DNA sequence: CTTGACAAAAGTGTTAAATTGTGCTATACTGGGAGCCGTCACGGATGC
DNA sequence: GCATCCGTGAGTCGAGGAAGCACAATTTAACACTTTTGTCAAG
């Protein structure tokens, strides 16, 4: 786990510090790990990036922390959710773990709002990771933003919703390998995390 | 499957000795040794030879001097009268007592040896080296002094274990005096390191060691104390690269080195053709191009029947001609 | 002479000593200060040779004149220092040590010969139990002791030294028993303690002596340092000593005459012994062993009455014989070695043969296994006791070096530590033995010595692995050196690193010819350096080679004439390009280098598919063949322009690809208009008149009078292709406009683009008539049409013209795709108007299902299935709507054109871009009820993106874990078929196989014709075994079937004239160690009969395993192939009828039974309740015919139907997996592998032979043995066909070198060594290991000895 | 073809330091310590 | 016949490199004196 720092560019070093490895002393073995440890569990939503992982023999074994996620004192990843009471979305943000998240109906960040009141009659939500359609009054929490599902590298890909996941994996990984240029210039289309 | 558990179980089958049992066994060994000395003096035999025969009989036929001479000496000892056969009986009882006294103190060596682990030798190696010291302790132990056996045996067991570590813990053996120097040097560095709050330099170590020690000697001693590194140590998380894959072989000549040696030999042979039949022979003998080894003016002189003085003149003349030919062609300067 | 065979055998202690140049007696390696090797150590110069050439240690001899001389001062031989790699030493073990290979390799060879279990062998070997070698009349618990009986430590001690026990009395109390009184078991000795055995009870340490003077019970106290010197009840005269002491002041004497009485014993010793009082001198002493009738004392008056150890007690002046036996029992390898020396192999074989007649099968199986080991030892000439080591060989020090690195640090191998431990323990054991140490110390040291030998030979096999102190890394032992993927075989013998090799990044070279590559100048300078130095010397660039080499060392010293010389050096030569992984033989191809400026290798576009190379950063290796043979082989056989067809299928492999297809498809596709589209006229002048008025388009389909034409076909009529293309140049018409052109005397109605394509083919082949016959003019040129063109050109013209045609197609495809205007925009992903309607229909049906589910008409499982079917149907409808929209409105859409032409994409990917993403699967395997209703053009939502990520990860992990299985499958196939080579023109066999043309479909229950690809993969390039008369055409026997013949046979089958075709196959070939030319067929890579000497076994393995990655993994896909090639029994196996007859179902509520009824027989099959029966009542089933759906067990089928049926089943079931994935593979390659699977037989009746019942041998050997037995009139050997997997078939091969280098190296070598096996170097792996010329290709004896000579020399010789 | 004269240069004999090897310690001590841990498949092996 | 255990196997390139002490026995570094080339004139 004590690794030579990857500092091709500032994003390379930022990514290396947010990487989560299932290997190392006391962990799995590269050839002794089955499909189960390498899959995207439903509780990875908001805590581990679903796309960013090394393609090859280490796929699913090395992962990245999602942008809004934070590790608590006991070591369990938490992700933020906006409290929704009475159909109005409040500014109270609650950081909560996967086991605590399973007890609530959590709406989606793209739910239309008329101010703070949920405007849509049909709300796309999750109940223990399953997508469902609910009414505004059945909603208890809301996603902070679409960015909390992905890592820092993946949040730097504009028009990500139009890309296949297999190619977005390559895009986020290759941003780490980009070399600094004497005439480097910021992208014309950005996402906001630059 | 566990050798340590198997050994501990085996030594647990011999009960520990009480004080009365310890004194009786120790007394019998001393009395037996004196009986052997008397038997050798009376019979005129070598005391070492008689002791081996007495030991061989006690240990029995289960142990691999051939057995025929053991029986012959045994019969000769038994042919002695009763007053002399008594010393043979005392010798036999003493040897049996020594075997039991060693067998009943195998727990002591294990207790001592468990404190020396991690210093280059495995636990069972420490035990067996400690057993060798225990055997020596039994030989030299004196029960007249009224000291317990564990008091005198602890000195020999620790000595045997410590010497074995000094002799067998390094692939490149370092003598005991030099090992003690390394151990003392390490202790002094450790004491200064915890007192200065940092790693001492060679000057602080040398000053604390005492007279006759300077920073150069400390560096040389530390250089000597460097263990070799294994050729099979992996590098990287992948287990497919080792140290041996990055160390070139610099003993055998390369294809380039072999080729230029043959090219030089071919060019030198062509250059020596211009020389006379005898002038070429002299230079190839004096430079070791024929027998491989350089000859001298006299040795070549005996070969041709000429004296020493003439040969150096013709060799100088022939060498001058080679310089002239090489100057006019410059076909031999690149190989230099 | 020449090495032809390699033999492996056991080494005796005598042979090991004969190898050694000296015994290694010290564990010292080198001096710590002078760094010179130490005398008698592991690096001794007196043993292994001088460090530097012709120089002794003392430096007295330093030249070659004293060659073969040994310096008297130091003892070092004056010779070459390289002998240090070859000269071995040895260690003389103090005690024998067993070889771990012949102990722990199950089943043990030592245990088999000695009839000891694995547990019993370990207990004896590692000093846990004794084994009896001479009982000496010993009795154990009332039962006599017998030989080979295992004794524990307690039992051995009781037999050898007797029974005794010490009972500690409490202080102060007095014993109730006297000294020397016999006691019995359970008798009380003191008031508080009771004895547990019967024997003499003796006072150990009397604490008080009570003497009775005569005048007086005076008492004396005894202390631990005082000892009593007199017996109990002894009359002591005044002055005689009573108690001895260290200090004479406290010594106790007797005042007057009296009797000494002993009291207060410290403990009581009860020993089972016999006490013999005596008066004179004794004839024995302490420690001797006596028998009944032996004299003891008094000159025969006292004699022993029982066996035991005798001890003399001078205090009690009696002789005690402790009852014991002089039993012979030993532990360790010294006991095992003695047993192995006493075996009579001839007598053991006779007893085993007699027991081979026992009725029990288990007894016969056990006797056969023992006899096989006995036969191996008898035939080889080895001795069983040689399996125990008395001398350990020591490896030459240069193979276990202690080298000084540049930094001054020393690096050493792990073998030195293993050798040092063995020497340290061996030397210590010698010292302990010389000191007469107790048995416990000696036993522990012997046990450690055995473990040190085990660790050196094979570390970690038994017990905890040995690690270097200060780390937890196990030491590398001799076994680890030779075994594994990183062992000697796979890392240094089967593959090596090579000189004259380079590597760089590859970029595409479109300007190259098919046989050319772009090699960087700087790589070429280094690769061809020795050739360049010679050329520089030849010209005036440098005076000699060494001066030339100095010039190239510095970059700024390289002049401009070096590059001209390098151009001259490489003229004509070729290099090998290689891209890893090398899945098939097209992964290495030879190219003629073209020196280019830059640092990247330029690769031809047409060879990318064979290399599986793209240009996103791949790298390739460059190799330079050196000699004329290596250049000739590469230029003739390995050249890229010569390998145009696939060896796996015979189809083109260098063919037009992505951009080339797109450019050629664009020009050969015609335009379709809609403006006019249907108007009818009366005269063509009216039709054109409407065109200038704008009423009808140029390519609108109209009817002039009665015929359907277009305005373009009427308006533009060209006299020749030149005029048509001149009009295109002026912009009069486009390439896609359909006009009328007069070509080859025919008034054609095509587009100028299609007429241009005809000229492209015509000029490339330089034949207008043949090129006209090769092309399909009236269609756009897609991937498949272009592939047919290349194949037909290869058949009619050859490699040279086809390579020219391929370059011409590449040039024009690249040119036209550039200027055509293919681009991808966001609006190119056209959303059909039907998608919105379909989704509304899906919502209403879904809402309808939910209402029904609320009403209770259906359960959860059927509701879930109905939802999935709805979305699967809707997904299919959208896919049709997506593509219908393209083919109607946007026929030139980039996504549609790429998919239609075969350039890129498939309908599934196009649907995701333009239709809907579809249904997705959970990580558990279930599909989400809600699909992804949005495409990539519209953009997925955050939740839909996360849902889709589960499948993306699962496929990514599936691919990663599939490469390992596919690559390991290929290695199995190579190792089982590496020795198969085409070795003769014809084997003369008359057997064959009948390839079916009709498949028994079950859904219709009738015979239906197979697919053309299936028949082509089974008949193309095969020799007819019998003459066939179909459709008036006589295909004679021995005729190679081309594609025309296959198509004729398919046509005849469609006419009901033929059902199957008899062909010669590798399955029925009778050639030993390979196949013949007439049984293989074509070299599919050349569409001509296979040349003798081809390694078809390697080609078969590479062909099967190359598409292994494309097989789905998720009893299906690659796992199905692996179990089929391994002949594994499926978990859900089907039920097959053992005998033929009528089926009788007895289905009942309790259980289900199937009865196969015949005239007299009735077999009962008890099927499970959930059995999907495929046979109903009133059916005549045959032997081996399935009764239940599932996979047939190959071994059950083999015993029920026969070898032919299982071979047909295996080939068909493997081909099913590849067909389902779209992979085209000939049946020859699978039949070659299956032929190796069915290579062995099992003996059932030995007959008049030495073979054993149940012995497994090769089918060729038993057949040769059978015909020999018949020749001299003897009973033949009855055998039974046997099927085994590729792994077992490869490991049971006759060559130990190939088997050892594959797997199970320890097991393969331990059996080969005992049998003394001799390897004849027949296949390919054995020759590669020894560096010999492989017996295939140009190294085959058929062509190897060919001589070439010109006419003038021939007459001079004649 | 040498013949004496000299001048280093390698060889030999003492000679002492310097290094290396070995024996010896006497109150009484008497059975070790880190292992701890996410695959799955086959073939085989006595055992029962 | 049947769990249970033991053993063996699981793609290729590349790039990463913790006593001291005394005393004896043995080896080694320095000189000092010969014996032997090497190199001169003399011929
Ligand atoms: C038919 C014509 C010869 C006319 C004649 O000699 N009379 C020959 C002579 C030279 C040939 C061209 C060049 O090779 C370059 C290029 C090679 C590609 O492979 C195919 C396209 C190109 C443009 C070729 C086309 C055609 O093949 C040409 C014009
Ligand atoms: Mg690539
Ligand atoms: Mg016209
Ligand atoms: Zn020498
Ligand atoms: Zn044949």
């Amino acid at each position: 786990l004590s690794q030579f720092k990857d500092e091709t560019n500032p994003l390379s070093s930022l990514r290396h510090k947010r990487r989560i490895s299932a290997l190392g002393p006391g962990g799995l073995t590269r050839e002794r790990a089955g499909f189960d440890v390498r899959d995207v569990h439903r509780t990875h939503y908001g805590r581990i990036c679903p796309v960013e992982t090394p393609e090859g023999a280490n796929i699913g074994l090395i992962t990245s922390l999602a942008a809004y996620a934070r590790v608590d004192e006991l070591g369990f990843i938490r992700t933020p959710y906006r409290r929704v009471v009475g159909g109005v979305v409040t500014d109270e943000v609650v950081y909560m773990t996967a086991t605590e998240e399973d007890r609530y109906t959590i709406a989606q960040a793209n739910t239309p709002l008329e101010g703070n009141r949920i405007a849509a009659e049909r709300v796309v939500a999750r109940r223990k990771g399953e997508p469902v359609i609910v009414s505004p009054e059945e909603v208890e929490f809301m996603d902070v933003s679409p960015k909390q599902v992905f890592s820092v590298n993946t949040n730097l890909i504009p028009f990500l919703e139009h890309d296949d996941a297999n190619r977005a994996l390559m895009g986020s990984n290759m941003q780490t390998q980009a070399v600094p240029l004497i005439r480097a210039q910021a992208p014309v289309v950005m996402t906001g995390l630059e | 499957s566990d050798p340590v558990r198997q050994y501990l179980h085996e030594i647990g089958q011999v009960p520990l000795l009480t004080l009365e049992e310890e004194v009786e066994l120790a007394r019998k060994v001393e009395e037996g040794m004196e009986a052997i000395k008397k038997l050798s003096e009376i019979t005129g035999l070598d005391p070492d030879l008689i002791r081996e025969v007495v030991r061989a009989k006690i240990l029995g036929s289960a142990r691999v001097l051939d057995p025929k001479t053991v029986e012959e000496i045994d019969q000769k000892l038994k042919s002695l009268p009763k007053e002399h056969k008594r010393y043979l009986h005392i010798a036999r009882e003493g040897e049996a007592a020594r075997q039991h006294l060693i067998e009943a103190n195998l727990r002591l060596v294990v207790s001592i040896a468990k404190k020396y682990t991690g210093r280059g030798l495995s636990f069972l190696d420490l035990i067996q080296e400690g057993n060798q010291g225990l055997i020596r302790a039994v030989e030299k132990f004196e029960y007249k002094r009224r000291f317990k056996f564990s008091t005198y045996a602890t000195w020999w067991i620790r000595q045997a274990i410590n010497r074995a570590i000094a002799d067998q813990a390094r692939t490149i053996r370092i003598p005991v005096h030099m090992v003690e120097t390394i151990n003392k040097l390490s202790r002094t560095a450790r004491q200064l390191q915890q007192e200065l709050g940092r790693e001492p330099t060679y000057e602080e170590i040398a000053e604390a060691m005492g007279p006759g020690w300077d920073a150069k000697r400390v560096e040389e001693t530390l250089k000597i104390a460097q263990e070799p590194v294994s050729l099979e140590t992996p590098i990287g998380d992948e287990k497919d690269s080792f140290y041996g894959d990055f160390i070139p072989d610099e003993h055998l000549p390369s294809p380039v080195d072999a080729a230029t040696q043959s090219l030089l030999s071919e060019e030198l042979e062509k250059a020596l053709s211009k020389l006379s039949e005898r002038e070429a022979m002299v230079l190839k003998l004096r430079k070791g191009l024929i027998d491989g080894r350089e000859h001298t003016l006299e040795e070549v002189g005996a070969f041709f029947g000429v004296t020493r003085e003439r040969i150096r003149q013709i060799e100088n003349k022939a060498l001058r001609k080679l310089k002239y030919h090489e100057s006019r062609t410059r076909k031999l300067r690149d190989f230099l | 002479k020449e090495v032809r065979k390699v033999r492996i055998a056991l080494a005796s202690p005598e042979k090991i000593r004969s190898w050694s140049y000296g015994e290694v007696e010290k564990p010292e390696t080198i001096n710590y200060r002078t760094l010179k090797p130490e005398r008698d150590g592991l690096f001794d110069e007196r043993i292994f040779g001088p460090i530097k050439d012709y120089e002794c240690a003392c430096g007295k001899y330093k030249r070659q004149r004293f060659e073969g001389k040994v310096c008297e001062r130091c003892g070092v031989e004056v010779t070459k220092s390289i002998v240090r790699r070859y000269r071995m030493g040895h260690i003389e073990l103090a005690t024998p040590a067993a070889h771990i290979w012949f102990v722990k390799d199950v089943p043990s060879k030592i245990g088999t010969l000695l009839d000891l279990s694995a547990t019993e062998l370990e207990q004896v070997l590692y000093f846990s139990k004794y084994i009896v070698l001479d009982p000496k009349g010993a009795i154990l618990n009332g039962v006599p002791v017998e030989k080979r009986q295992l004794l524990t430590d307690e039992e051995y001690r009781e037999l050898r030294y007797g029974k005794q026990e010490t009972y500690p009395l409490p202080p102060g109390v007095d014993a109730l028993v006297k000294d020397g009184e016999e006691v019995v078991k359970g008798q009380e000795l003191a008031p508080g303690v009771v004895s547990r055995l019967d024997g003499v009870a003796l006072y150990r340490f009397p604490r008080r002596v009570r003497v009775e003077y005569v005048k007086e019970p005076k008492d004396y106290r005894v202390q631990p340092h005082m000892n009593v010197v007199v017996p109990e009840g002894a009359r002591v005269e005044a002055g005689d000593k009573i108690v001895a002491a260290i200090d004479p002041e406290e010594e106790v004497i007797a005042e007057a005459e009296g009797v000494v009485h002993l009291h207060e014993p410290a403990s009581i010793l009860v020993v089972k012994a016999r006490v013999y009082p005596f008066e004179d001198d004794v004839e024995v002493s302490t420690g001797d062993r006596v028998a009944p009738g032996d004299v003891l004392a008094d000159g025969g008056k006292v004699k022993s009455d029982v066996y035991g150890r005798v001890e003399v007690d001078l205090v009690r002046n009696v002789v005690r014989v402790v009852e014991s036996y002089d039993i012979d029992a030993r532990m360790g390898a010294e006991a095992i070695q003695q047993l192995l020396k006493e075996l009579d192999l001839e007598a053991l074989e006779k007893e085993l043969l007699e027991e081979m007649k026992h009725p029990s099968r288990a007894r016969r199986a056990k006797a056969r296994k023992r006899l096989e080991v006995v036969r191996a030892f008898l035939d080889s000439g080895n001795r069983p006791e040689w399996m125990i080591l008395e001398a350990v060989p020591v490896l030459p020090p240069d193979l276990r070096p202690m080298v000084q690195v540049d930094g001054g640090r020393f690096a050493t191998s792990d073998l030195n530590d293993l050798y040092r431990r063995l020497i340290n323990r061996n030397n210590r054991l010698k010292k302990l033995l010389a000191q007469g140490a107790p048995e416990i110390i000696i036993r522990n040291e012997k046990r450690m010595l055995q473990e040190a030998v085990d660790a050196l030979l094979d570390n970690g096999r038994r017990g905890a692995p040995v690690t270097n102190p200060g780390s937890d890394r196990p030491l590398r032992s001799l076994t680890d050196i030779l075994s594994g993927k990183q062992g000697r075989f796979r890392q240094n013998l089967l593959g090596k690193r090579v000189d004259y090799s380079g590597r760089s990044v590859i970029v595409v070279g479109p300007q190259l010819k098919l046989h050319q590559c772009g090699l960087p100048k700087r790589m070429a300078l280094e690769l061809f350096k020795p050739f360049l130095l010679k050329k520089m010397e030849e010209k005036g660039i440098a005076p000699n080679v060494k001066a030339a080499r100095r010039m190239l060392e510095r970059q700024r010293d390289i002049k401009d004439e070096v590059w001209d010389a390098l151009e001259e050096v490489i003229h004509g030569k070729v290099v090998l390009l290689n891209r890893a992984p090398t899945l098939h033989r097209l992964g290495i191809q030879a190219f003629q280098p073209v020196l280019v400026e830059g640092q990247s290798i330029q690769l031809h576009p047409l060879v990318c598919e064979a290399f599986n190379a793209d240009f996103d950063g791949d790298q390739m290796a460059v190799h330079v063949p050196l000699s004329s043979f290596a250049q000739a082989e590469a230029r003739i056989q390995m050249l890229s322009a010569h390998n145009l067809l696939s060896p796996a299928s015979g189809e083109p492999l260098a063919k037009p690809s992505r951009d080339i297809i797109l450019g050629l498809y664009y020009i050969t596709q015609v335009r379709k208009e809609k403006k006019g589209a249907g108007l009818e006229f009366a005269t063509p002048e009216e039709a054109l008149a409407a065109h200038e008025r704008g009423e009808v388009a140029l390519n609108a389909p109209i009817k002039v009078a009665g015929r359907e034409t277009s305005v373009g076909r009427l308006k533009y009529v060209f006299a020749n292709p030149d005029e048509a293309l001149l009009a295109v140049a002026h912009g009069i018409v486009d390439l896609q406009d359909v006009v009328t052109v007069r070509y080859m005397g025919k008034r054609l109605e095509t587009s100028p683009g299609r007429i241009l394509f005809a000229r492209i083919v015509a000029e490339a082949v330089e034949d207008e008539k043949v090129a006209w016959e090769l092309i399909q003019l009236d269609v756009p040129q897609e991937k498949n049409s272009l592939k047919d063109l290349v194949y037909q050109a290869f058949l009619r013209l050859g490699m040279e013209k086809t390579a020219r045609l391929l370059d011409a197609l590449k040039y024009y495809g690249f040119t036209f795709s550039t200027t055509s205007g293919i681009t991808i925009g966001i609006d190119d992903a056209v959303i059909p108007e039907e998608k919105k309607q379909y989704l509304e229909e899906a919502d209403r049906k879904l809402l309808q299902i939910e209402q029904a589910y609320e009403m209770g008409f259906l359960t959860d499982r059927e509701r879930y299935d109905q939802i999935l079917q709805l979305w699967t149907e809707t997904t299919e409808k959208v896919t049709q709507a997506v593509f219908k929209n393209f083919e109607e409105n946007y026929p030139f859409n980039p996504l549609y054109v790429m998919a239609q032409s075969g350039a890129r994409g498939n309908p599934q990917q196009i649907r995701q871009l333009c239709g809907l993403r579809g249904l997705m699967q959970k990580p558990s395997g279930e599909t989400f009820e809600v699909p992804v209703r949005s495409s990539f053009r519209e953009g997925l939502t955050v939740l839909e993106y996360f849902i889709s990520s589960h499948g993306a990860r699962k496929g990514g992990a599936d691919t990663a874990l599939r490469t390992a299985d596919s690559g390991y499958l290929t290695r199995k196939l190579v190792d089982v078929t590496h020795e198969i080579v085409v070795r003769e023109a014809d084997c003369g066999t008359t057997n064959y196989i009948s390839v079916p043309l009709f498949q028994p479909d079950e859904v219709t229950r009738s015979l239906r014709l197979r697919k053309r690809a299936d028949i082509e993969a089974g008949l193309y390039g095969r020799v007819l075994a019998r003459e066939v008369e179909v459709l008036g055409v006589r295909l004679e026997e021995g005729r190679y079937l081309s594609m025309d013949d296959v198509h004729l046979l398919i046509k005849a089958a469609e006419a009901g004239e033929i059902q199957e075709v008899p062909v010669r196959s590798p399955l029925t070939c009778q050639t030993r160690y390979g196949v013949c030319q007439k049984c293989y067929g074509y070299d599919l890579s050349m569409a001509r009969p296979v040349s003798i000497g081809e390694a078809v076994g390697i080609v078969a393995a590479q062909s099967i395993g190359e598409p292994g990655t494309q097989l789905t993994m998720r009893t299906q896909g690659l796992p199905r192939v692996i179990e089929l090639f391994e002949a594994r029994r499926p978990k859900a196996k089907a039920v097959i009828s053992e005998i033929d007859g009528v089926v009788r179902i007895e289905e009942t509520e309790e259980k289900l039974s199937v009865f196969v009824e015949s005239e007299g027989f009735s077999k009962e099959y008890k099927l499970p309740k959930e059995a999907r029966l495929l046979v109903k009542d009133g059916d005549y089933v045959e032997a081996g015919q399935p009764l239940t759906r599932g996979a047939i067990d190959p071994h059950q089928l083999l015993e029920a139907k026969g070898p032919e049926a299982v071979e047909r089943y295996l080939v068909e079931e493997i081909q099913k997996v590849y067909r389902a994935q779209g992979v085209k593979l000939h049946d020859k390659h699978i039949e070659i592998v299956v032929r190796q699977m069915m290579k062995y037989v099992e003996v059932t009746d030995p007959g008049d032979s030495r073979l054993l019942e149940g012995q497994v041998l090769e089918k060729w050997d038993v057949e040769a043995l059978n015909e020999r037995l018949i020749a001299e009139g003897k009973t033949p050997v009855a055998w039974k066909p046997l099927l085994m997997g590729v792994t077992k078939s490869a490991l049971s091969t006759k060559s130990w070198l190939s088997a050892a280098s594959f797997q199970n190296t320890t097991h393969v070598l331990t059996e080969a060594a005992i049998a003394g096996k001799k390897d004849e170097l027949i296949g390919l792996k054995e020759n590669v290991i020894l560096g010999r010329l492989i017996p295939a290709g140009t190294g085959s004896d058929f062509v190897r000895f060919t001589q070439v000579v010109d006419q003038k020399t021939l007459k001079a010789i004649e």
